């Protein structure tokens, strides 16, 4: 919003979602009505709906992540994004948090990324967790138990440090620990690459 | 098939047309060999291609596979090697895998992602790598697809033969006649030569 | 060497080398000796040797480098080693370039590995060059020459990106196309998944 932008581009999918209510408010409002609207956020909804009927699928969803969320007291589950460099995951991130679905957790070097963040001009999320494994608190506890995991299946203690290295690994180590509620890549990584850690 | 044989080293196989508005695809081989090996996936494909430059059009075949050209042991090895051996005997013809579905029918995909790939233009000929592929996707594009689908027709025969299903009706009865009769022009002019 | 370190250690193997060599030349040079060392670099060796069969045989080893490196021009075999961070590495390199055998490349972040080069206090190679991957001018040219030899086998050109990012495929890469002339490396990987790429 500024000098270069002064009104929304005319290819604004919200353009109706945010002009139509209003007008339909006026109208109620202004006496020239004959049926009056009552559910403004069913409006919408129907409005998204629009165009779409997967779309009105996954607004059915998060009206249902929102219906149990408000009922274990408001609190998000908390999701790892190991690929914390994605542009195309850090894109995403920023419709989802305004929809607020879920805590972001990214991975990588912390102003390697807060460089992403502000190269791709995002700031809906200047405030979400950025961590680096090898600089975690609890990065010795991890390799711990993965070593136990896997030491019988081919890893030394050295190799269990290396792979706690991996935001992959970490993302999923922080997941079974109760460190995170749950956890989303492989939008860098082949299929298998990405869901072997896991 | 006791009776009439196939021609030199000819396969029996089931092909499916699908009719969109512009272009139409070639689905096969859906009701005959349960597990198809390479040299008889490259055989349902030449074949096809048969068929479909009888209608002026340039064939473009794709080997279905589960992956993105892995070449990987198993499915797609069978089905990359298919397509090699494809090449190996129409050597003009626009052949390829192994290589996903959505891949294989859009070009742009085929671009943005394969451009080492030889198809380009979306393929028109789909070959399975199996009998339960092939019947699962003709029949779902046929139920959910709401794109038409006439078949399947017999294949690969010395003489213009074909069988229908039980539960064929009346149209797919007289088109399936159709098919029996041009492929019957087709062995008589294959004669004058 | 310092006020805390006057005389070379008691158990330092270079002590024999250096200081018998120096007694023979003093016999030698007064004229108290009755049998002439002439080749000295061979009383050095022998007496290398002097302990353990595989010494002598490595000697003779490094001897046919040298040979046959100086009749073709004085040149030495450029070696890549992607774990420039290996202490292991590190501390080998020393030993070995006052031996010159061959020209070091090591892969990694320019300033991490001249960090762990400082920091194990062995600056007998801060000159030796380093290359971080996705710095090489010659990168895009490599991650397609993977490309051909790989698009078939399961990588697309994203895949092939990262792999090429990786330091093991880019010290093939570069013995492939001649930009190195061979290459070492698996002190921190297993056999197997170190094998792989080359």
């Amino acid at each position: 919003f500024g000098r270069d932008y002064l009104i929304p581009k005319p290819f604004d999918t919200r353009v109706l979602l945010w002009v139509a209510p209003e007008v339909a408010k006026a109208a109620m409002k202004s006496g020239v009505a004959t049926r009056a609207i009552e559910d403004w956020d069913q409006y919408r909804e129907s409005l998204e709906a629009l165009q779409g009927p997967s779309k009105v699928f996954i607004r059915s969803a998060i009206n249902r992540v929102h219906q149990n969320s408000a009922a274990n007291g408001g609190e998000l589950p908390r999701i790892v994004f190991p690929e914390g460099t994605s542009t195309k995951v850090l894109k995403a991130l920023a419709t989802l948090v305004e929809e607020k679905i879920c805590q972001p957790i990214l991975l990588g070097y912390p102003e390697r990324v807060k460089e992403k963040i502000k190269a791709l001009d995002i700031p809906l999320l200047n405030d979400v967790s950025i961590v680096h494994p090898s600089s975690h608190p609890k990065y010795f506890s991890f390799v711990e138990k993965l070593y136990s995991l896997r030491q019988r299946k081919g890893i030394n203690l050295g190799e269990a440090e290396r792979l706690m290295a991996d935001p992959n690994y970490f993302a999923a180590m922080m997941v079974n620990q109760g460190e995170a509620d749950g956890m989303v890549s492989g939008s860098s990584i082949n299929y298998a690459d990405a869901v072997r850690p896991i | 098939l006791q009776t009439i044989g196939v021609y030199k080293e000819g396969i029996p196989a089931g092909l499916n047309f699908v009719l969109l508005e512009d272009k139409f695809l070639v689905l096969a081989d859906t009701t005959v060999n349960l597990n198809p090996t390479a040299e008889q996936c490259a055989q349902i494909a030449l074949q096809a291609a048969k068929i479909v430059e009888y209608f002026g059009i340039e064939p473009r075949v794709a080997m279905l596979s589960y992956s993105n050209f892995s070449g990987a042991e198993g499915t797609p090895r069978k089905m990359k090697k298919a397509a090699e051996i494809a090449r190996s005997l129409r050597p003009d013809l626009m052949i390829e895998g192994d290589m996903q579905a959505d891949t294989a029918v859009n070009p742009e995909i085929m671009e943005r992602l394969f451009p080492f790939s030889g198809l380009k233009g979306g393929a028109n000929v789909l070959v399975f790598p199996n009998l339960e592929s092939s019947n699962i996707a003709y029949k779902l594009i046929q139920q959910i697809g709401k794109a038409e689908v006439i078949g399947p027709f017999l294949t690969g025969v010395r003489r213009s033969a074909n069988v229908l299903q039980r539960t064929t009706t009346v149209d797919g009865i007289v088109n399936s006649v159709v098919f029996t009769a041009l492929e019957a022009q087709y062995i008589k002019e294959v004669l004058k030569s």
